[PDB]
């Protein structure tokens, strides 16, 4: 269920 | 004037970000394809024997536990394509986060824009790695022929051909990486994706990106009549490519079995 795209979007450099 | 100078600064910002985000640019790919590089030449996969000879050398080390497995060639290649698509999604996501205004959008809208835009971008950038006879793979360490891909068993032999057809016509436009950086940004900031919560800020960003794209093409391709209009049509064409691709996948999900699909691609393809 959790969004992998959201995790990628939230990671900084 | 003042507006125009800011559009050039935006274009340059996007190019510099594209260079940071995408290791294998069109310029670097074209050098390999044309044979104008000092680097080591790619290993050419044109038949089953050359696939066997080259696959362990160029495949990613951690797709499977032992790297040797009993899956047929067409599925092994499909798994490699997935790994590459997953890496591309991550590169595209990093690029999107550099587009001014993007990270300030509602986070769920950022997700939607990527979900519905990444494959259009993947096929755009794949054209940079293609000519009419094949495609660069494994960060330029391999080259797989179009004929070999066509020779794969019925379902899988049709996956890449529409992308080659698109690429040959797209590459005839002779875009460079500076052009592509803006084109890709325009596609990401599409306000008509399903389920967007706040369309206006997305359209406002896209409108500015479209102005930057038009000026880029007029300055960088002064003799290419109607190039901007042609690129708007390629955006429409890319949606049709993606629709057709999803259809091919649905066939795979029905006729094929034991088909592992990477979780990131599962998220993108859901609905
Ligand atoms: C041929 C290739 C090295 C590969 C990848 C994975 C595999 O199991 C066997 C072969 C490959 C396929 C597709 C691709 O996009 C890159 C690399
Ligand atoms: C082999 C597989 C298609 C894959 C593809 C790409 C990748 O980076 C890692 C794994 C895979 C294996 C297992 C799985 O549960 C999903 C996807």
């Amino acid at each position: 269920e959790p969004s992998l795209l959201k995790k990628l979007l939230l990671a900084p450099a | 004037g003042p507006e125009s100078a800011d559009l050039r600064a935006l274009a340059k910002h996007l190019y510099d970000s594209y260079i940071k985000s995408f290791p294998l640019t069109k310029a670097k790919a074209r050098a390999i394809l044309t044979g104008k590089t000092t680097d080591k030449s790619p290993f050419v996969i044109y038949d089953m024997n050359s696939l066997m000879m080259g696959e362990d050398k160029i495949k990613f080390k951690h797709i499977t536990p032992l790297q040797e497995q009993s899956k047929e060639v067409a599925i092994r290649i499909f798994q490699g394509c997935q790994f590459r698509s997953v890496e591309a999604v991550q590169e595209i996501t990093e690029y999107a986060k550099s587009i001014p205004g993007f990270v300030n959008l509602d986070l769920n809208d950022q997700v939607t824009l990527l979900k519905y835009g990444v494959h259009e971008i993947i096929y755009t950038m794949l054209a940079s790695l293609m000519n009419k006879d094949g495609v660069l793979i494994s960060e330029g360490q391999g080259f797989m022929t179009r004929e070999f891909l066509k020779s794969l068993r019925k379902p899988f032999g049709d996956f890449m051909e529409p992308k080659f057809e698109f690429a040959v016509k797209f590459n005839a436009l002779e875009l460079d990486d500076s052009d592509l950086a803006i084109f890709i940004a325009v596609i990401i900031l599409s306000g008509d994706r399903p389920g967007l919560l706040n369309v206006k800020p997305i359209e406002d960003i896209q409108d500015n990106l479209l102005q930057a794209l038009e000026l880029q093409l007029k300055l960088n391709h002064p003799e290419s009549s109607q190039l901007f209009a042609k690129l708007l049509q390629k955006m429409t064409d890319l949606r049709q490519i993606v629709t057709e691709h999803v259809q091919l996948l649905q066939v795979i999900k029905k006729t094929e079995t034991d088909m592992s699909l990477h979780p990131l691609l599962q998220e993108i393809y859901k609905d």
